[PDB]
């Protein structure tokens, strides 16, 4: 006989099964200024 | 209405499977010796 | 290039050498009755 490896939930579905995670919502957050923004260019009148 | 919950470990229906598997063969086998031996 | 998923679950390769240790046992033992028998 052979047993296959089984089981009910993996790490990713206990990982995914949280609502927030601070880790994704930072790097998401955090990009912001390099998405929506210059932060290179300096204006000086 | 009501939620089931279902526990996180397989294991222990893969432990029940395992234990009838040889369990029947055991208990076939042994008893033919049984049988075979009464004759 | 491609990297490999683990299971987190060892208990398969467990419960395989446990059935495996059973089993080549049984068999070795019920074989043996069986040539003794016929002989």
């Amino acid at each position: 006989h052979e047993f296959v490896p089984l089981e009910v939930y993996t790490r990713h579905e206990i990982k995914d099964s949280g609502l927030l995670d601070y880790t994704e919502v930072q790097r998401r957050n955090q990009l912001h200024d390099l998405r929506f923004a210059d932060i290179d260019t300096v204006i000086r009148a | 209405v009501e939620r089931i919950k279902t526990t996180s470990s397989i294991e222990f229906a893969r432990l029940q499977f395992t234990y009838n598997h040889i369990q029947r063969h055991v208990n076939d086998m042994l008893g033919r010796i049984a049988v075979a031996w009464c004759e």
